[PDB]
RNA sequence: GCGAGAGACCGAUAGCGAACAAGUACAGUGAUGGAAAGAUGAAAAGAACUUUGAAAAGAGAGUGAAAAAGUACGUGAAAUUG
RNA sequence: AAUAGGGUGAAGCCAGAGGAAACUCUGGUGGAGGCUCGUAGCGGUUCUGACGUGCAAAUCGAUCGUCGAAUUUGGGUAUAGG
RNA sequence: UGCUGUAAAGCUGGGUCGAACGGCCUCUAGUGCAGAUCUUGGUGGUAGUAGCAAAUAUUCAAAUGAGAACUUUGAAGACUGAAGUGGGGAAAGGUUCCAUGUCAACAGCAGUUGGACAUGGGUUAGUCGAUCCUAAGAGAUGGGGAAGCUCCGUUUCAACGUGCUUGAUUUUUCAGGCCAACCAUCGAAAGGGAAUCCGGUUAAAAUUCCGGAACUUGGAUAUGGAUUCUUCACGGCAACGUAACUGAAUGUGGAGACGUCGGCGUGAGCCCUGGGAGGAGUUAUCUUUUCUUCUUAACAGCUUAUCACCCUGGAAUUGGUUUAUCCGGAGAUGGGGUCUUAUGGCUGGAAGAGCGCGGUAAUUUUGCCGCGUCCGGUGCGCUUACGACGGUCCUUGAAAAUCCACAGGAAGGAAUAGUUUUCAUGCCAAGUCGUACUCAUAACCGCAGCAGGUCUCCAAGGUUAACAGCCUCUAGUUGAUAGAAUAAUGUAGAUAAGGGAAGUCGGCAAAAUAGAUCCGUAACUUCGGGAUAAGGAUUGGCUCUAAGGAUCGGUAACGAUCAACUUAGAACUGGUACGGACAAGGGGAAUCUGACUGUCUAAUUAAAACAUAGCAUUG
RNA sequence: UAACGAGAUUCCCACUGUCCCUAUCUACUAUCUAGCGAAACCACAGCCAAGGGAACGGGCUUGGCAGAAUCAGCGGGGAAAG
RNA sequence: AAACUUUCAACAACGGAUCUCUUGGUUCUCGCAUCGAUGAAGAACGCAGCGAAAUGCGAUACGUAAUAUGAAUUGCAGAUAUUCGUGAAUCAUCGAAUCUUUGAACGCACAUUGCGCCCUCUGGUAUUCCGGAGGGCAUGCCUGUUUGAGCGUCGU
């Protein structure tokens, strides 16, 4: 057979993501002195869009505390921030939409986005379009803390670990039917090559393991084991389950 | 379309001339000559095609210094001048 | 009519080869090469063009004299009128109001 | 094209240069084989191949 | 590679691809692919001159041992043709 | 970098009319859309037309699909033989 | 010419020819051809045969020449018809360009002609490009892999400056200080980017030469001006103005720098048009006539603007206002100012140029002279540039070089002295490579001078909705073997009594319909459609009538002057014609099937196949 | 299942040379000429009937017969060519 | 009976077999050890009185010097070229030189005849701007020199 098109995407070639657009990585700021004592303000210079993604970017200028410069900082703006708010990132930093806060500072049921994983690495957790982070509970003498993530789950993260309180900007995105094949194109346009997509049952047996026979039909179950090997990952990968959800999960 | 009416759109050039060799190998967007492999520093060959070093090796050139050794190695790589005779 | 050639190589028309119809003492009508147009500099804070500006391709404010390129202002050629009396004003009424920050904090500090 | 390089300019000199008949005067030489210039070359039959 | 001497070898469709301005001419975007083609006569003595023709050429003449050797040149088979 | 000329007439806006109210009706204006007739362009349905030792190793004539976008296209650049 | 042998073969006469060769005894082998769709070369029949038929079309005379359907000149008839058969370029070619000679081969007839052949000539730049910048990307370097060719990394786990500024000192040495986040390099003849125009000139070059007139960058440097004893200028309430009018480190901002569509406004070029002054044409008759010339560059100065802004003032009887509905106590309307100079006006450039006429010098190189070159109008016109606006996206539509400005306040500065070349004038210099020509029914690729293929700019009159079709002007071609005839069968195109799909697998092919105005329009429906449903009527020419505007001047409801093509109606009129050529839907009732727009088997399949939005599942 | 479709199908109206059943006209060929001038294919070749025969012969056997050189057409045969 | 066709013969064609040769090939043997950063092999472009190749050569360009030798070269032309001679011709010999642009290819770059920097001299009134001549600036590694870094570390 031939190299299929799941295997193929690796080598990087036309399935890199389309970059020439982008406004820059939003993080946070690094943790610096004034973070981990006290707190920084900066100004919000500019909110715009950064295509490929669903959330807009805030601009964000912060003075250098070491030398006679300006920094600017690209955040992921919350709902509610606009151009000229003061901006406040630190342990001291008020409980206030748009500040940047360690999560043991904030109280049971905060809302939170751009959260961090671990301590430092400027934000992993809630960043896409309507998403957040909420915080559960507090373990003081661990210095933990527990939140609950967009899909679901509940994990442990350090206390020492940032977010910015609110909610990400640009929900409600999905609720629209996008109504087009022109629609999609625009859209990866400027993410990746993933669209359109082929159906395997639509292929020759060299190109897919669900090609050919006088029907389109896959022939073998779908469902395939965590230790297949490339090539033969198609389908549900994995699966615990399959058909229908119904009922509570 | 694939014959006569594609053949009409072949204006663009895979290869230009090479510094080293000469041939029209060099290609233009990988930057290496297909015949000689310039800018590599060594020329390449296989010995699967005796007839290409026949056409590109020691003789085919001018030899302008080879050329020589063999006679200057006959009178002992002598140093001075002759001398008139008496 | 009389119709007209490129005066230079270039063959399409791109943004930096338009050209202008123009007739000449001999009676001809040629195409002119027109240069892109300049654009006008703006303010620093809200981005309005600047009043007293010259519009200029950029190369081309090194050759004009400096009253073409600013206003006796401070702050002239780089932030407008109004932008400029909002800078002095925020800076006066903070700095007062950190005054009365201090002021009253010692008071605080000594009524306790 | 009108646009070429110094490099392809020189080649096309070298060319011309080559694509001229024998003189005349060679085939009075003592025990002379060339009677014409067997390495012709016209523009439109065979291309230069620069 | 450099210098030599040889052969019950081949003799121009043979012998190296190449006996020759042969790795040439030429082809291919490229890697590469790659021919054909030796011999007038001892000597050019390579036909002065006249004539017909627009000319190429012809007819005389001339050189040569030979033009039944005329740079379509040693001999000059067969197919095929007058 | 490129893309005649028409048709239809979305939101928004103006005016008038009706109604107790909730609301509704009429005339304009406006100029939306992987909308539409149809050039250039791009494509290639049918004649199973021509041609079929061709003009051509895929062409020619008519007929035809589409024609403001998932549009057409130059140049640059990337992906290389299981 | 014969002889010998059953034969494989051997010998001999005659001719041709020119340098070596044979018998016998033995040795040795790359040793014997009719075939292998054998190999290479050569040659027939076919056969003077197939054929040399797309792209409207040629003709008379003269010249030249041995020779003319094919060359040149004149006359004419035509065509392309500005979306060109016109004028240029990019890619590619490479001398094909030009002049002179020239016809063996080539131009599938011919050839005196040629992109052929031969000999020469020809490509001139500070301002046009390249060169430089970065784009996707490519790729060296401390390094980490790999037996290795080499692979990986480029914000790369690295002691990574061939740093810079002054105070000067000459001693070519110093003395300091300031920083080093980033930065090898390559990557665009369409992106970014310092600066040139007009007239003339060659056989062939020109934004490159000549003449005139400028501009940019780099440097030097003098005069004039400006500034300072209130040291680093004044004026304006302000927006801001100006000939100038210190400003280190460092920091910050602007420009470079940006999609697409819609109508509106303005400019320019073109189109149209009145008068006048020249020239041509027509004149049976007429036409204040039909045609043609009347032009103005870069650059310099002054002036010129929508938008934006400032001052005044304080708004409901809400007003201002666009084709498009936004704006105003966060200050409208009103009044007065400021600014960008896109674009236009006047002047210089510049009439000296160019153009149109008229007269001459004369086989003459080349001129020489005079006169005119002027004043208006018009617009849903065409193209293009700019402007102010409006819409649109789960799409929001490059980077860098480079230039300027501000913030800051280091340092240095006047009293009879330093600036400052961001004010004026003057001085010097600008290297390298490309530059001819074709850009295509003959200069490129398709084996070729092939009906194929190959990116782009300019764009006249009439008809019209129209850049379609049809006719025409400027420009360009008149190329494609030709002559004589006009059987069959073809190919391409037409018409046909009566019938009207009986033909055929099948209405295949053809026909029929068709523009515009007015009327009228069903089921069904996702309420958007269906729909040009279906189905009717009208349309020429001429002579009239009515409506729809602009600018000035105080019940102005008015006068005066000007002006564009739309719309509606009536009379008359003809072989009942009239979207008169051109251009230009056939329609209806249903079934199967895919929702739709979209996509693929280059070269036998365009579909019901693929995609798609929507839906679900999985990690 | 509205809308859409160069998709497959049935009927109707209109329309017609698709047909009854053919005729006529134009251009370019074909044709004849001057010039120019290929290719496929080719064991040898080329009139029939029957026989026998690798069971369908141009040739063989027995008969019919049989007169140069040819031109335009033609598609029975050459179990024609590719 | 001609024409036509067929067969033979002669002569003439077409074509290049045959025969004769051979500065070539092919095999065997004998002898020798010598490429390159002191820039090779290879590439490009040039160079002659009249040359396109081949052959030779490099702006000192079908060659310069030197040694030997002793009258040519030659297709034509021509010495301010030569003959009992420092003398014609000569890749005869060869020990001195020249050796464009490149190439392992070395300042950087290279689809560019693109762009720096250092030293000496020199032109334009010039340490800086513009021009000319000559000489320099690659990488890995070794030995050494010099200037340095590290509370790695000794002593005072
Ligand atoms: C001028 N034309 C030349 C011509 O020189 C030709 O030469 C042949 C020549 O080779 C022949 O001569 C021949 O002689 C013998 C024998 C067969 O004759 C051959 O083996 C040999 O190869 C050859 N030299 C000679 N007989 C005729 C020329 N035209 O060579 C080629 C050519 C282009 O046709
Ligand atoms: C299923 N096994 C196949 C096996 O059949 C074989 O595949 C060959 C393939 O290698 C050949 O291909 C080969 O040769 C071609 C060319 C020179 O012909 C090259 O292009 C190719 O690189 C080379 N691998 C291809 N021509 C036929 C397949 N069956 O090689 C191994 C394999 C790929 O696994
Ligand atoms: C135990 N030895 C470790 C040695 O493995 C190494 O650690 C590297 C560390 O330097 C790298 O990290 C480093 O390099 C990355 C670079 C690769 O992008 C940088 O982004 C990062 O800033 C830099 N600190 C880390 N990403 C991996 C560790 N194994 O260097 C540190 C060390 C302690 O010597
Ligand atoms: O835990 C709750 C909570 C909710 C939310 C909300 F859902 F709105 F985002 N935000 C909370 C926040 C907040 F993130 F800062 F807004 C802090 C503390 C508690 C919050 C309750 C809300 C009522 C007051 C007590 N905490
Ligand atoms: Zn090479
Ligand atoms: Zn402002």
């Amino acid at each position: 057979g031939r190299v299929i098109r799941n295997q193929r995407k690796g080598a990087g070639s036309i399935f890199t993501s389309h970059t020439r657009l982008r406004k820059g990585a939003a993080k946070l700021r690094t943790l610096d002195y004034a973070e981990r004592h006290g707190y920084i303000r900066g100004v919000v210079k500019q909110i715009i869009h950064d295509p490929g993604r669903g959330a807009p970017l805030a601009k964000v200028a912060f003075r250098d505390p070491y030398k006679y410069k300006l920094r600017e900082e690209t955040f992921i703006a919350n709902e509610g921030v606009y151009t000229g708010q003061f901006i406040y990132a630190g342990k001291k930093a008020s409980l206030n939409v748009g500040n940047i806060l360690p999560l043991g500072a904030c109280p049971e049921g905060t809302i939170v986005s751009n959260v961090e994983e671990k301590v430092g690495d400027r934000g992993a957790l809630g960043r896409t379009s309507g998403n957040y982070v909420i915080i559960i509970g507090h373990n003081p003498d661990e210095n933990k803390t527990r939140v609950k993530l967009p899909s679901g789950a509940k994990k442990i993260i350090s206390s020492d670990a940032r977010g910015v309180i609110g909610v990400v900007a640009g929900g409600g995105r999905i609720d629209k039917p996008l109504l087009k094949a022109g629609r999609a194109f625009h859209k990866y346009k400027v993410k990746r090559n993933s669209w359109p997509k082929t159906r395997g049952v639509a292929m020759n047996p060299v190109d897919h393991p669900h090609g050919g026979g006088n029907h389109q039909h896959i022939g073998k179950a779908s469902t395939i084991s965590r230790g297949a090997v490339s090539g033969q990952k198609a389908g549900l990968i994995a699966a615990r389950r399959t058909g229908l959800l119904r009922g509570t999960q | 379309g694939k014959g006569t009416p594609s053949l009409g759109k072949r204006h663009n050039k895979s290869h230009t001339l090479c510094n080293r060799c000469g041939r029209r190998s060099f290609h233009v967007q990988k930057k290496t000559c297909s015949s000689c492999g310039y800018p590599a520093a060594k020329m390449r060959s296989h010995n699967w095609a005796l007839k290409a070093k026949r056409r590109r090796t020691t003789g085919t050139g001018r030899m302008a210094y080879l050329k020589h050794v063999t006679r200057r190695f006959k009178n002992g790589f002598q140093t001075g001048v002759a001398k008139a005779q008496t | 009519a009389q119709r007209v050639t490129y005066r230079r190589r270039n063959p399409y028309n791109t943004r930096s080869n338009k050209i202008k119809v123009v007739k000449t003492p001999g009676g001809k009508l040629v195409a002119q090469h027109v240069k892109k147009a300049a654009s006008r500099v703006k303010c620093g804070d809200c981005g309005s063009a600047l009043a007293g500006i010259s519009t200029l391709r950029p190369r081309q404010y090194a050759q004009v004299s400096k009253t073409h390129k600013t206003v006796q202002r401070a702050y002239g050629g780089s932030r407008c009128a109004n932008c400029v009396k909002e800078r002095i004003v925020r800076a006066f009424l903070i700095e007062e109001q950190k005054i009365v920050k201090r002021v009253l904090k010692e008071q605080q500090d000594k009524e306790k | 094209p009108s646009q070429k390089s110094f490099r392809t300019k020189q080649k096309l000199a070298k060319a011309q240069k080559q694509n001229r008949p024998l003189p005349q005067w060679i085939r009075l030489r003592t025990d002379n084989k060339i009677r014409y210039n067997a390495k012709r070359r016209h523009w439109r039959r065979t291309k230069l191949g620069i």
